[PDB]
């Protein structure tokens, strides 16, 4: 019983730690995909 | 290469009314010989290192 | 005369008096199975003259191929086809393929295939021709006179450790 | 009167296996997922397929070949045309590329074709013999079925695939070409010397007469491992559509799936679950939905799938895993535990399941199988909780079931028949397989002259085929059946069994292990 | 910006299934259906739907076919509206795809109507209360888990559990005397799967091509694109909802499977800049199955009878998808790998299933004391269980022993062999009477065959089938026993 429990309580942390960077993997993928594109604003107006 | 440029003019059709000017680019993927680019049709009559 | 319908209830193209006339002028038997394959692409189901045309062209011919192909055999090629027939297209073997293959086997001097091909005769058709009969018997006779019933190998006397597994 | 190409552009950046190119302004643009040439000299090309058209202009392309040629700022060609390979009977003996380039050994079809129409399909009825007893009997594989084979590395996969191609080429020989099995090896991701030696074994056997064998080895490109099993399913949808009937092996899946994560991550897709992107099912989904079963208006040729997939620790929750079991019709699992214990081929019946179920078996096999099938599952019960029939039987066909090379339907077929009625309840356990070997290479009738049937023996290979035209219980066949199985098993028990119980001496009893053990490898 | 019929736009990004088109005139409303124009050498037509906009111009669609041989700044042309799909009792017999075009090889079929695939679902004024029991024939669905007439059913289940062959069943059970129509939406699954119901219908004349079919089929597949799955669900419900309303029928609805329908749109979410949601799923998950869900309903006009077949990933019944759909169902059936493996066919997990009508006051009472005493006799086996394994059954006291007989002769007895499985089983199937099943297990429950032999009440029907059995049984033993006394 100890020894199952021991495993549970590291399955379900390492479980929890890799659904969320994968979730962060896929953000920022999509992060990085994004252009900043060129700025429309009067520049010499400064 | 003047010759292949007008000749690949005349068989465009589009490029009927267009007037033909040449423009050189060295290419240093070929030793001997010349290419031709014009609209899209690219004729090869170039060689390279053996 | 009435139209035929294939599984999901479209017609299917039933002249095959054409592709009979081809499997009729093949040299090699393997070029019969070519026709039927055309026949099925072409949606024309073989019928039963079909299959009788195909055997009688599996017996004359001279072999399988222009090259010669290791192993073989006109009865397994003339059973296989008649399996189809029956299984794969619902279609009862009349007696002129079963006196094909008879004669197959009498031509090739397989006696025992005989005996059951005779058999199976006897069972769903109206029984065997003499002739063939006779002539297998023949054949097994002069296969028991001459000793070579059996191969010689399976009659040697054997022993527990006097066998040679592979 | 001049060999005008079509130029779209130039290559701006290079990352791996994959490129990206820049349009010109003012060119005509390279159409989706069609193959471009890259120019890396004036009379050399490196082939490349179109993954991404994005806003800007830029094209996303996985290279094919003459990766290491490959250089920024070198024009690109757009051919305007999908990717089409060579398909024929001209292919079949040779090792090919995903391209279709042979490679030396020590008609074109289109590789993004459609799955046939819903009404383009016929029932499968027709059998595909794997030569295993075990598969054969419990997990029946029709033409035109999807067979996933899923395991754990080291336990069989590949060499019951290679089995299953190999026992073709004796049926092949015997009847017309129009039932010939032609078969796709198709290699992915795997060592270059498993290729060599796979086709050495096949070449020894003359399985390359019927077979062609397509590699994309480790160090190949992911574009050829991911492009690999449509390349193949493309040469053997060739003769499909012709009438024909055709087995594509995919060794293995696995592998694809992790080219094609490879190839969208270094192309900017969004990762999914476990990294892969996030149309991985479909991918697969339409490679094995390219296997059918012709319609008879269509020809009725057909195509049978055979992927191949690895677990670890057999773990079958895995992602691609799954994927791959809800797609195809039946899986055949070699379990590692099995396999350790000397069941060869370690096929888990339990786990293992075939929807196409006994309509993929042959009439003579129906039979058997129909009541082996319960035999088994009435020993497995009883098992797991007194010799009663199912008891004795059910161990003997388990003994049956051990094989290393695949077996003729006759002797097959013939003992589970015995094994079936009764004729092996005074053999042990340990001697089945010496009894399956002298039953198949031997006959004991002729061997002591008590052989009275006329046409029913062993050695008369012809047999097969009236045996699966009228199955073993009719009139015809059944009694010289029953009198051979009689007269071998009373011979067998008197003469040899007898002296086997009576060894005692070290040199008998390690000579009668020694035997045993050739059994179980020889038949 | 009214009427947008033949706006024309260019496309202006391909990625995968996902197209960009940019519309100088303004991006037409979302779920518009557009068509390529241009040609591009292809041998199919290529039409996009509008699943979003970017901006005043620009608007991401997802392409139902195949996306090759698209070029930039190909023409493309609106459609004027969403997809549309024919409706009317002239679509009975035939087989559709997402777009509503036959591809049965069959001939024009004549359409008067049709309609937008995308429609509002009904409002809580709009619901019927139909509370009748449905007899399917299986002792297990009949006895535990009842199912309503107009009431929404699911098969929940793994891969190979038996959720295709229970549809089947019900299919042969419940259509072919159905006084409606019915329809059938292959989503997501097998084509010959598709082409086996199909070969069967005609054959059971509930697809009469000479004369009058009841039945619709509407088929997106594996091979499909996973635009065409994430909307074959939507023409099938449209075309059920048609019958529903302005035939005032009612109408069977079998999606087969559901669960395909969330696999296609969390396949393309990724695509459409979506951040995935918990183990990969797309963040809107439920209401993109609830607004599916709510369409499939019955009315005050007609009545749906749904069954649903969802699809459990590696048999995780907690996994997101499986898990929203419960709450959208009146009957669930939740099946087993392990029951399935030990030969109980169909492989149902009584103490996982539930029913609405599961009350007194919508099924009789005799009927509801027997469902509630054999669950729980069921649960105090499964309790009971583990003590035999660890003491062992010698060990139980005789209160104990009975329970366990008599939970013995319950699990065996709720297999039954269906008329569409007789290949896997190789008998014939049973079609089994709502009385005789409460008959069969109340007399069972009370004892009245303690003495009959547990292997009897396997794979049988009715009770009748149960003693003929152990007849049988009897014989034979009496037989063996005769062939043992002679030696
Ligand atoms: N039926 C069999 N009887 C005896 N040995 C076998 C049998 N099948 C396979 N083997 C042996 O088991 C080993 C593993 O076989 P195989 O190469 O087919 O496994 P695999 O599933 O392809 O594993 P991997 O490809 O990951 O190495 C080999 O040595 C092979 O010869
Ligand atoms: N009623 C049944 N009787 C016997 N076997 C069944 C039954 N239902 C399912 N099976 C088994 O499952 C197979 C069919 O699985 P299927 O219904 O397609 O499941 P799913 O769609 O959930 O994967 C059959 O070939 C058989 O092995
Ligand atoms: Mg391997
Ligand atoms: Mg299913």
């Amino acid at each position: 019983q100890q020894r199952t429990s021991s495993l549970y309580n590291k399955t379900r942390q390492f479980g929890i730690t890799a659904a969320l960077i994968e979730i962060l993997s896929a953000m920022s993928s999509l992060e990085g995909n994004a252009m900043k594109g060129v700025r429309r604003n009067k520049f010499w107006e400064g | 290469a003047r010759r292949v440029a007008e000749e690949l003019h005349k068989g465009l059709k589009e490029l009927a009314d267009y007037t033909l000017v040449l423009k050189t680019v060295v290419d240093r993927t070929i030793v001997k010989g010349f290419a031709v680019e014009l609209a899209g049709q690219y004729v090869n009559k170039a060689e390279g290192q053996q | 005369a009435a139209k035929k319908y294939d599984l999901f209830g479209y017609e299917v193209d039933t002249n095959t008096a054409p592709w009979i006339e081809k499997i009729k002028k093949c040299k090699y038997y393997d070029e019969a199975g070519e026709v039927l394959v055309n026949m099925n692409v072409s949606n024309c189901p073989p019928d039963i003259a079909t299959y009788n045309a195909t055997l009688q062209c599996i017996y004359q011919s001279p072999s399988k191929q222009s090259t010669p192909v290791d192993n073989e055999s006109k009865f397994c090629a003339m059973m296989d086809l008649l399996e189809e027939m029956q299984h794969r297209n619902r279609l009862k073997p009349n007696e002129e393929s079963w006196t094909w293959v008879m004669k197959e086997c009498v031509k090739s001097g397989q006696f025992r295939l005989g005996y059951c091909i005779q058999q199976v005769m006897e069972t769903e058709c109206k029984g065997c021709p003499a002739d063939l009969v006779k002539a297998n018997e023949a054949n097994a006779q002069k296969a028991k006179t001459e000793g070579k019933e059996h191969p010689g190998h399976l009659s040697q006397q054997a022993g527990l450790f006097d066998v040679k597994v592979e | 009167f001049f060999k005008t190409t079509e130029m779209i552009g130039y290559v701006h950046s290079i990352d791996g296996t994959i490129a990206t190119l820049i349009p010109a302004p003012g060119n005509p643009g390279v159409a989706y997922n069609t193959i471009i040439q890259i120019q890396v000299s004036p009379t050399t090309f490196a082939a490349g397929l179109v993954f991404n058209l994005e806003k800007d202009g830029r094209i996303g392309i996985i290279l094919m070949d003459n990766i290491t040629e490959v250089q920024s700022g070198q024009k690109v060609m757009a051919t305007g045309q999908l990717l089409h390979i060579p398909v024929g009977a001209g292919v079949l003996g040779k090792v090919v590329n995903p391209l279709g380039h042979e490679v030396p050994v020590g008609t074109l079809g289109k590789v993004d074709t459609g799955a046939p129409n819903i009404v383009s399909r016929s029932p499968v009825n027709y059998n595909l013999l794997t030569g295993f007893k075990a598969v054969d009997t419990m997990i029946p594989i029709g033409r035109g079925q999807r067979e996933l084979i899923v395991g754990d590395r080291q336990t069989g996969k590949t060499s019951i695939a290679v089995s299953t191609i190999i026992n073709q080429v004796r049926i092949n020989q015997q009847i017309l070409s129009k039932n010939a099995v032609i078969s796709i090896y198709v290699s992915i991701g795997q060592r270059c010397s498993n290729v060599a030696r796979i086709h050495r074994l096949l070449q020894s056997y003359g399985a390359l007469r019927y077979t062609t064998v397509m590699a994309a080895t480790a160090a190949e490109p992911a574009g050829l491992q991911y492009l690999a099993p449509y390349a193949g399913v493309t040469m053997g949808e060739y003769f499909m559509n012709r009438g024909r009937h055709c087995l594509c092996v995919y060794d293995d899946l696995s592998k694809q799936a992790v080219a094609y994560r490879q190839i969208s991550l270094l192309l900017r897709r969004p990762p999914g679950r476990e990294a892969y992107p996030g149309d991985v099912f479909y991918l697969h989904s339409r490679l094995l939905e390219r296997a059918a079963m012709l319609s008879p208006g269509k020809g009725g040729g057909s195509v049978t799938a055979l992927p191949i997939v690895e677990t670890l620790s057999n773990d079958v929750t895995a992602y691609i895993v799954t994927n791959v079991i809800s797609i195809t019709d039946g899986q055949i699992y070699l379990d590692t535990k099995l396999f350790t214990g000397g069941q060869r081929p370690a096929v888990n019946i339990g786990l293992s399941v075939s929807r196409v179920g006994s309509s993929a078996q042959n009439a003579a096999m129906k039979g058997v199988a129909g009541k082996l099938k319960g035999i088994l599952a009435e020993y497995r019960k009883l098992a797991a909780d007194v010799q009663t029939i199912p008891m004795i039987r059910g161990a003997r066909f388990v003994a049956l079931f051990n094989q290393k090379q695949p077996s003729y339907f006759m002797n097959a077929i013939v003992s589970l028949y015995a094994c079936l009625n009764g004729y092996l309840d005074d053999v042990k356990v340990q001697y089945v397989k010496f009894y399956e070997y002298l039953l198949v290479h031997r006959d004991l009738g002729i061997m002591y002259g008590t052989a009275k049937n006329k046409f029913f023996y062993m050695y008369v290979q012809e047999l097969n085929y009236l045996i699966r035209f009228f199955t073993l219980n009719s009139p015809i066949l059944h009694g010289e059946l029953e009198e051979m199985l009689k007269q071998h098993t009373h011979l067998f028990l008197q003469h040899y069994q007898s002296k086997m119980n009576a060894i005692k001496s070290e040199k008998d009893v390690k000579a009668l292990k020694n035997l045993l053990y050739s059994c179980k490898r020889a038949v | 910006v009214a009427d947008h019929k033949g706006r024309v736009g260019h496309v202006s990004q391909v990625i995968g299934a996902v197209v960009d088109v940019h519309f100088a005139d303004g991006v037409p409303p979302v779920l518009t259906a557009l068509d390529v124009v241009d040609k591009l050498g292809r041998d199919e037509p290529l039409t996009l739907e509008i699943v979003q906009h970017l901006d005043a111009h620009t608007g991401r669609c997802i392409a139902m076919q195949t996306t090759d041989l698209l070029k930039l700044k190909a023409k493309v042309v609106s459609t004027g509206g969403n997809i549309s799909v024919p409706v009317g009792r002239e679509t009975l017999g035939r087989i559709f795809n997402v777009l509503g075009d036959a591809i049965d090889q069959r001939g024009p079929v004549g359409e008067k109507l049709r309609m937008p695939i995308h429609a509002v679902a009904p409002k809580l004024a709009d619901q019927a209360a139909e509370d009748a029991v449905l007899t399917t024939g299986i002792k297990v669905i009949d006895l535990i888990l009842p199912y309503c007439k107009g009431g929404k059913i699911g098969l929940f289940g793994g891969a190979g559990v038996g959720k295709t062959v229970i549809i089947m069943e019900l299919i042969n059970n419940v259509a072919k005397g159905h006084g409606g129509f019915s329809v059938f939406a292959g989503v997501g699954e097998r084509t010959r799967e598709g082409t086996d119901l199909y070969l069967e219908m005609m054959q059971s004349k509930v697809i009469d091509l000479k004369g009058e079919s009841k039945c619709v089929l509407v088929y997106g597949q594996m091979n499909e694109p996973p635009g065409a799955r994430a909307r074959v669900a939507q023409s099938a419900l449209t075309m059920a909802e048609y019958f529903r309303d302005v035939e005032g029928q009612d109408v069977l609805l079998f999606i087969d499977n559901i669960f395909r329908f969330t696999q296609a749109n969390s396949e393309v979410s990724a695509l459409l800049g979506r951040i995935p949601a918990a183990v990969g799923y797309q963040p809107t998950l439920a209401e993109d199955l609830g607004q599916l869900q709510e369409r499939i309903t019955s009315t005050t006009k007609g009545s749906i009878t749904s069954v649903q077949a969802v699809y459990v990933p590696a048999d995780d019944i907690t996994d997101p998808a499986p898990a929203t759909t419960f709450s959208h169902l009146d009957a669930t059936t939740v099946l087993d790998r392990a029951v399935a493996e030990s030969g109980i066919y169909p492989a149902v997990n009584p103490l996982e299933c539930a029913s609405r009508i599961m009350d007194p006051d919508v099924i009789s009472v005799d009927h509801y004391n027997v469902a509630q005493d054999v669950v729980q006799m069921l649960t105090k086996y499964r309790e009971l269980q583990d003590i035999i394994a660890v003491l062992g059954i010698d060990e139980l006291s005789e209160e104990d022993k009975l329970i366990v007989d008599r939970a013995r002769k319950l699990v065996k007895f709720l297999s039954q062999p269906f008329q569409v499985a007789e290949v896997f089983t190789g008998m014939t199937g049973h079609y089994v009477q709502l009385d005789d099943t409460i008959d069969s297990f109340s007399g069972l429950l009370m004892g009245t065959y303690d003495q009959v032999p547990e292997m009897a009440f396997y794979m049988v029907g009715g009770i009748n089938s149960v003693l003929e059995k152990a007849k049988k049984m009897a014989e034979e033993a009496a037989e063996l026993e005769k062939m043992r006394r002679a030696r």
